[PDB]
């Protein structure tokens, strides 16, 4: 009910039906969930 | 656990044994036998209630495990209770040689030189017995105390070689929700200390601060069976929660709070009082 | 307590100077980094009846940007602020000629004295702070985010940017713990930067009202 | 870059969820290319440094020229091209890969 | 207990607690009191003699039926609240047989533990061997069966 | 409270055809029991016993103004669903209702206000016991207690 | 702790305390009467509340046949071998697990914990 | 379509046979749940003599129930384990259980060895009764 009219607008903001913007990019990131996956990031956690 | 003292509220329910209202005409002469040794030594110099006492007397006596797991003795109890009532009462106690823990109340000496002599006692003692605070906060009625075997409790920082190493550290989780107090509490991390009240949290940090507070509960409850999901989700669902700045209920009481046209809200309930006044 | 007396004041303190150096005033690090004991050497005595007196601790700090430009930091000893001593604190501002003031309270705020503050908004701007609300920056909190009071000149830029509305921002209330500790009124916009785990870094606007 | 990932993940969990798999990528690059890891690789280092620097342009989530844009376009990849230099490194990319 | 075994003043279904604790008798006649038939044991022994089993084998042309069971004081009916007065033996052959005691004071004793599944239950084989569940289920689903 | 905590937790009833509640020791004086020992000897079968005694005190106090039958039935008639025109009739209206409406198993008769106020007193007598945690309470599930 | 009733119309004596002699009296309500108390003590509540579940305990739960039976703790009163043991399993105690022993002999209701 | 043609040659049951453990087996397991009871046992009279003592944040009787609930939980994870390791490569318990098309390795146990501890809102049978759980026991007995 509240959340129906959220949608991704043509600028890639994140808006609902009062046009309103929720996010600036959808996720913080802009992409979708399909693509994304898990992966490791080799520098945090080594040693100097 | 000397600060898991200063944060559960602890009363004089608590700490206290059993009470007896004893009559105790004479001071000078005491009713109770073993009560009269250590009281003829505070009445060798009396202060402050030579001129008049109350005729009747309150004895409580203090649970001597409950004292010292709370690490609570005889003086603070006694300043606490005539700092609560000023000069209204006189508190005579015994020594802690003694195994028994007394502590001897009498109304003013003023007011003895309106309501009832006899039962404003027993007003005072169920008063004492549960309004009074010796150390603690309000609100919080239990506080536990565990070293946390997951990561995400543990304490983690980096070392000097740059490695990540998970500390063991004490945390306290209470069954109240007092976060103002708490955090402003001496020898409490103000950084790392939260609550599971998001009204809470709202209150006392801040819209921005719910938001990250909601994805973390959102985030306990989903991973709690061990499922995931997408963190774009969480976000946002918890961003439209916070977009106009107070906590939306996603509830029709929250749900209404939103503004849109007459047949989005008709949509939601109450569509023909809504079409009227449009 | 007398001896912890000196060390809650002590906080407020503390607070007080983060609270003014994040408004952009001009304080002097060792300030910032006041330690309890030189807080209590530089001054050596019993706190409570002693030489601590809430008129004493009151600050004065000047914008970096414009040093004419002052805050007042009025801390007053009596448990309630009436509205004699809120008059009293507004006369000071009038022979130093400053227009922002800061009172803290101890317990709690005159209901009739919360009137006189909106009357006299205007010309001279007076926020209430409680006790207990300084003796901890939440500022410094894990879960409140980075927050900056964007001017002007950079709110037209961001609606600008975005073609965006005033209305069609995120809002944060005024009466917000962050929004006071910061001393936004409605219309300004705060620029929010928080770590994200999907893309690292994000940058939220909120306008208050 | 280390430090930053740091102030992210200060718990020092290094999995994440990012959209393009590197590791596998370069593992099907190894495969289509019939990469043999035992003779010397004939890839400059100074390609792979420029390499990635052009990639990172090119992975454009926010568009504009102006600073409002760049600091929006660096923010919202900024976790993955902390991913993308540290995989494409040129150490690994000659060690390793 | 001796008047209702013998039928005599109180019938059957006349349930009577002691609360030894309490300090009280409570006698029930009323009616929608459920009960179940349970055989009387005394001295660790059932009141159940092999004579009574003879006689039920031949119960046609013989006029012996279950109300001489009640009759004879052989076996009672035991209303819930009766229940948590009496000290039950599942078996006789095996909880109230000499061995380490566990107890010595049985006062009933079950005519077959499978009793206390109903009509629907009653049809599951080894229903003991299965989750308790898929019990349910099917005595949901044998009153959906065709015959 | 100043003087709420003082006396304690007091104990009231609620009686049929009654809109409100009404002390407990108020229905006692209203059956014919006017001294306090003779009330609390319907309520506390063992004096030697200090714990149950004052939990009637608050109860006692509560009901300390009416001190006689016609004054404590004029009470339960002034709360009745149908309140008396005049005093004479609203004392009327409450002998009716504890005569037939309150605790009707025990009786109708005229004459059985006696058993009335030992079981009335036993309802108290078990209240205080669940009260001072000597009996454990009641349990809705127990099915010795559905009918 | 005692509780005194009236001799004249049989009501509770509440305490009351004379100026004139500064003696405790048990002064009957609405009946203007007095008695000469000899306790001194007027109110008296144990928080703990450490109750000797013992006094509680009845005689009588020896007959019960639900209660287990062990031979090998016997009846100091008169040493009968057999007895009952149970758990108190009363609220307000938030420890109930101590076993309280009854001896089954008849007429010898002797009572006792380990 | 290419395995579920190949099954028609390896086929793929389950019977009374994958439910059965060796007599060796079934030895272990009656061992380790006898033991299990014995401790049980030692721990009730511990709680019966006043000799356990309570742990931090938890009254004598949460003490002594986690005391014997984590007896019995060990006893059914170490007779579950005994049941799964005399499994055959050819068990068809396992082979489901294996690949993850069907069960647990609690199931295999609670077929092959024990069911297992029934709990009520996390407790164990609370006593319905008059501080018994059913009318074929004695009043206060807290054994498995
Ligand atoms: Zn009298
Ligand atoms: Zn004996």
């Amino acid at each position: 009910k509240s959340m129906e009219s959220v949608m991704v607008k043509y600028d890639a903001t994140v808006r609902n039906s009062i046009n309103q913007v929720v996010q600036l990019r959808y996720g913080e990131d802009g992409l979708a969930g399909e693509s994304v996956e898990f992966q490791n990031l080799a520098t945090l956690k080594p040693s100097n | 656990k000397d600060i898991l003292c200063r944060l559960e509220h602890t009363t004089l329910r608590k700490v206290t044994a059993n009470t007896a209202i004893y009559y105790d005409p004479n001071p000078q002469s005491t009713v109770v036998a073993e009560d009269q040794e250590w009281v003829n030594v505070y009445y060798e110099m009396p202060d402050f209630d030579v001129a008049r006492i109350s005729p009747w007397l309150l004895r409580v006596e203090l649970d001597r495990k409950h004292m010292t797991d709370r690490k609570l003795t005889m003086e603070q109890i006694a300043e606490k209770i005539n700092a609560g009532f000023g000069d209204d009462l006189n508190c005579i106690f015994n020594d802690d040689n003694a195994e028994k823990l007394v502590l001897r109340i009498r109304i003013m000496n003023s007011d003895e030189n309106k309501m009832d002599d006899d039962v404003f006692l027993r007003c005072i003692e169920s008063n004492m017995l549960t309004d009074m605070t010796l150390q603690g906060i309000e609100q919080i009625s239990k506080v536990y105390m565990h070293l946390p075997q997951t990561d995400n409790k543990k304490k983690i920082i980096i070392t000097e070689d740059g490695e990540f190493k998970a500390l063991q550290e004490w945390i306290l989780e209470t069954d109240g929700v007092s976060l103002m107090r708490v955090l402003s509490e001496k020898d409490v991390d103000p950084v790392r200390t939260t609550s599971n009240d998001i009204v809470e949290i709202f209150t006392v940090l801040g819209i921005e601060a719910v938001r990250k507070a909601l994805e973390r509960e959102l985030y306990h409850v989903i991973s709690f069976d061990g499922s995931y999901v997408n963190y774009r989700h969480l976000a946002l669902l918890c961003d439209t929660m916070t977009c106009r700045g107070h906590l939306m209920a996603i509830t029709r009481h929250g749900v209404n709070r939103q503004d849109t046209g007459p047949l989005m809200k008709c949509s939601f309930e109450e569509t023909v009082d809504v079409l009227m006044e449009a | 307590d007398d001896e912890e007396e000196t060390y809650r004041l002590w906080k407020i303190r503390k607070t007080i100077m983060q609270l003014c150096h994040d408004r952009g005033y001009l304080v002097t690090q060792d300030e910032l980094d006041q330690t309890l004991e030189e807080f209590k050497a530089q001054f050596g005595d019993k706190p409570s009846e002693g030489r601590p007196r809430r008129t004493d601790l009151t600050v004065l700090v000047a914008h970096n940007d414009d040093p004419t430009d002052q805050m007042f930091v009025f801390f007053p000893e009596e448990p309630k602020v009436g509205i004699k001593t809120i008059k009293v604190y507004c006369q000071r501002m009038q022979e130093e000629n400053i227009t922002r003031a800061l009172i803290v309270v101890q317990q709690g705020m005159t209901p009739s004295a919360k009137q006189s503050l909106v009357d006299m908004a205007p010309k001279y701007i007076l926020e209430q702070f409680l006790q207990q609300e300084l003796l901890i920056n939440i500022t410094e909190h894990e879960l409140v985010p980075e927050h900056v009071v964007m001017t002007k000149e950079e709110v037209t830029e961001l609606l600008a940017r975005y073609k965006l509305r005033e209305n069609q921002l995120p809002r944060i209330q005024a009466g917000d713990p962050v929004a006071r500790y910061f001393g936004i009124k409605r219309g300004q916009v705060v620029k929010i930067i928080r770590p994200s785990e999907t893309a690292g870094r994000y940058i939220t606007y909120r306008l208050v009202q | 870059d280390r430090e930053v990932l740091r102030v992210i993940f200060p718990t020092g969990d290094s999995k994440v969820v990012l959209p393009c798999n590197l590791l596998r990528m370069i593992w099907n690059a190894q495969k289509i290319f019939h990469i043999n890891p035992r003779l010397p690789s004939d890839l400059h280092p100074i390609k792979v440094v420029e390499g990635v620097k052009e990639l990172s342009k090119k992975l454009v989530i926010v568009n504009g020229d102006d600073p409002l844009s760049r600091q929006a376009q660096e923010n919202a990849t900024l976790l993955f091209n902390i991913h993308l230099r540290s995989t494409l490194c040129s150490r690994r990319m000659a060690e390793e890969f | 207990r001796k008047l209702r075994r013998q039928m005599d003043i109180i019938v059957s279904e006349v349930s009577m607690i002691r609360d030894i604790r309490e300090r009280e008798i409570r006698i029930y006649t009323d009616a929608g009191r459920i009960c179940r038939p349970l055989l009387i044991v005394e001295k660790q022994k059932l009141l159940l003699k092999k004579r009574h089993i003879d006689q039920l084998k031949e119960r046609e042309y013989n006029n012996y039926s279950w109300q001489d069971l009640v009759a004879s004081g052989v076996v009672e009916y035991i209303d819930t609240l009766e229940e948590e007065t009496v000290m039950l033996a599942m078996t006789p052959d095996d909880l109230q047989e000499k061995e380490v005691a566990y107890c010595s004071t049985y006062t009933h004793c079950e005519i077959h533990p499978s009793m206390i599944l109903g009509v629907c239950a009653s049809i599951i084989p080894f229903p003991d061997h299965n989750q308790s569940p898929r019990n349910t289920y099917q005595s949901a689903m044998g009153k959906q069966a065709m015959g | 409270g100043a003087k709420k905590s003082a006396i304690g937790q007091r104990i009231v009833a609620t009686l049929p055809y009654i809109k409100q509640e009404v002390p407990i020791i108020i229905v006692f004086r209203a059956l014919g029991f006017v001294s306090d020992r003779d009330i609390l000897e319907h309520i506390i079968y063992d004096f030697e016993d200090p714990e149950m005694m004052e939990m009637v005190k608050p109860s006692l106090d509560e009901a300390f103004v009416i001190q006689e039958q016609n004054v404590a039935l004029n009470f339960i008639g002034s709360r009745g669903a149908k309140p008396g025109v005049t005093k004479e009739k609203r004392i009327k209206y409450a002998k009716e209702v504890l005569q037939k409406e309150m605790l009707p198993h025990v009786g109708v008769s005229d004459f059985c206000e006696t058993k009335k106020a030992y079981f009335l007193g036993y309802m108290v007598h078990r209240l205080l016991l669940a009260a001072l945690g000597r009996r454990e309470l009641d349990d809705r599930d127990h099915y010795g207690n559905k009918r | 702790v005692g509780i005194r009733f009236c001799q004249e119309c049989n009501n509770m004596l509440y305490p009351k305390e004379d100026k004139e002699n500064r003696i405790l009296l048990y002064a009957c309500r609405n009946c203007d009467y007095q008695q000469e108390a000899d306790n001194s003590c007027i109110y008296v509540n144990k928080i703990t509340h450490e109750v000797d579940e013992l006094t509680q305990i009845i005689a009588d739960v020896s007959q019960d046949p639900t209660l287990p039976r062990t031979e090998d703790h016997p009846c100091q009163k008169c040493g009968h071998k057999e007895a009952v043991f149970f758990q108190s399993h009363s609220a307000r105690a938030e420890d109930a697990m101590r076993l309280y022993y009854v001896c089954t002999a008849p007429h010898c209701g002797h009572r006792w914990t380990e | 379509t290419v395995i579920n043609n190949w099954l028609l040659i390896e086929g793929h049951t389950i019977g009374i046979g994958d439910s059965i453990a060796d007599s060796k087996t079934y030895q272990d397991i009656q061992n380790t749940i006898k033991k299990a009871k014995q401790d049980v046992i030692e721990v009730i009279e511990k709680a019966h003599n006043n000799e356990l003592e309570p742990t931090p944040g938890n009254t004598l009787r949460q003490t002594f129930e986690n005391q014997v609930n984590r007896i019995l939980n060990d006893a059914r994870d170490k007779t579950g384990s005994s049941a799964q390791k005399s499994l055959s490569e050819y068990n068809n318990f396992k082979s489901m259980v294996v690949s993850g098309a069907k069960g647990s390795k609690i199931n295999i146990s609670q077929v092959i060895a024990v069911v297992g501890q029934q709990n009520v809102e996390g407790k164990r049978i609370p006593f319905g009764f008059k501080h018994r759980t059913l009318p074929h026991f004695i009043k206060d007995d807290y054994g498995p």
